[PDB]
């Protein structure tokens, strides 16, 4: 209810849109492993000036972790890239943001 | 902590109103578009947009403020990633005041500080004022455009020339400045009757050139409710005098 900000605590999606598994070639930077198609679980979103979504994910230890996938304007068409990562968390920790 | 129960009285309350076409745009009052690109501001945007036009009115002065100055500074406001217009206001009217956009500058999705010593331009409000569901063009044009909102989504994002007939998102998520009304001339495809298609001038945050330079017109009427996608709702204007 307030201004182009915090969301609520949104369930799942179908089975399809999947921002969920583009981590592949976009951990590639620093948060770099094995770890290919992260198991995300719980999703939020926010909006600026474009979509700004938000994914709750799996790694490692079965360590959870949350991500700010953002997503943006049509200039080309499509493009997300983690604007940050946090990789000390579990499922509690869901999706708090900033 | 002041509304509208007396401030019709020194502009339009002993007067008529032209319930039709308005553009505060093209008055000597609107401010060039800014960008947020991804880092949710809004709220503070809309607020120094606001600012602007008044100062922009009055004695006609092109002042640009800054928007992370109050995205660090957001004392009863939470910041970078949502926040009330309301509330940010009044963090204004007792810290003082926001520094120039050159004097202070905006980094979207990217940590910043705040310092209320990098300006020396005083800068600042003394009430503000909320305006009802209705009165949004009643109210834009003696008064000044407001501070509103609208239900973002993809429908409301396609960003081309025309008339915004069309559906709207499922929250009231997103913080805009109304900026004027109109009518257009379009015809039926049966029997070619000059479709009265009456509109808002709503401007985006986005600061992107968004369809119309950065501000989609939607759909509204002669009065000012049937506004879809929330058009209005949570409307605030400013008032430096
Ligand atoms: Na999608
Ligand atoms: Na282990
Ligand atoms: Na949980
Ligand atoms: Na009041
Ligand atoms: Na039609
Ligand atoms: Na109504
Ligand atoms: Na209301």
């Amino acid at each position: 209810m307030i201004p182009g900000g915090l969301s609520e605590a949104k369930p799942a999606t179908p089975e399809i849109q999947e921002i969920v598994d583009k981590v592949k070639p976009q951990l590639e930077e620093k948060t770099n492993e094995t770890y290919g198609k992260l198991e995300a679980v719980q999703y939020k979103t926010q909006v600026v000036a474009g979509t700004n979504y938000y994914i709750k994910v799996r790694a490692g230890d079965n360590k959870y972790m949350h991500l700010k996938v953002f997503k943006s304007l049509p200039g080309q068409n499509e493009d997300l890239v983690l604007t940050g990562y946090q990789v000390d968390k579990n499922k509690d920790d869901e999706l708090t943001g900033f | 902590q002041m509304n509208y129960e007396e401030v019709i009285k020194k502009y339009k309350g002993n007067e008529n109103f032209d319930h039709a076409a308005y553009d505060w745009r093209l008055h000597s009052g609107v401010t060039p578009v800014k960008d947020q690109k991804n880092c949710g501001s809004c709220w503070a945007f809309s607020s120094i947009g606001s600012v602007e036009s008044q100062y922009a009115i009055r004695k006609n002065k092109l002042i640009t403020l800054s928007e992370q100055e109050l995205v660090d500074c957001s004392f009863k406001n939470y910041g970078c990633n949502g926040g009330l217009i309301n509330n940010a206001f009044e963090d204004m009217i007792e810290l003082g005041g926001i520094c120039t956009d050159d004097d202070y500058p905006y980094v979207s999705d990217a940590p910043n500080l705040c310092n209320i010593d990098r300006c020396t331009e005083k800068y600042g409000i003394k009430n503000y004022l909320s305006v009802p569901d209705n009165k949004l063009k009643e109210a834009l044009r003696f008064l000044g455009p407001i501070s509103i909102s609208v239900a973002v989504s993809d429908d409301f994002a396609f960003y081309k020339e025309g008339i915004f007939d069309g559906e709207c998102g499922d929250q009231l998520n997103h913080a805009v400045m109304l900026v004027g009304f109109g009518m257009k001339e379009i015809v039926n495809p049966l029997t070619k009757k000059g479709e009265k298609h009456y509109y808002y001038i709503i401007k985006n945050s986005w600061g992107q050139q968004w369809g119309e330079r950065g501000f989609i017109n939607i759909e509204t009427d002669e009065s000012g409710l049937m506004r879809k996608c929330g058009l209005g709702t949570d409307a605030f204007i400013p008032l430096i005098e």
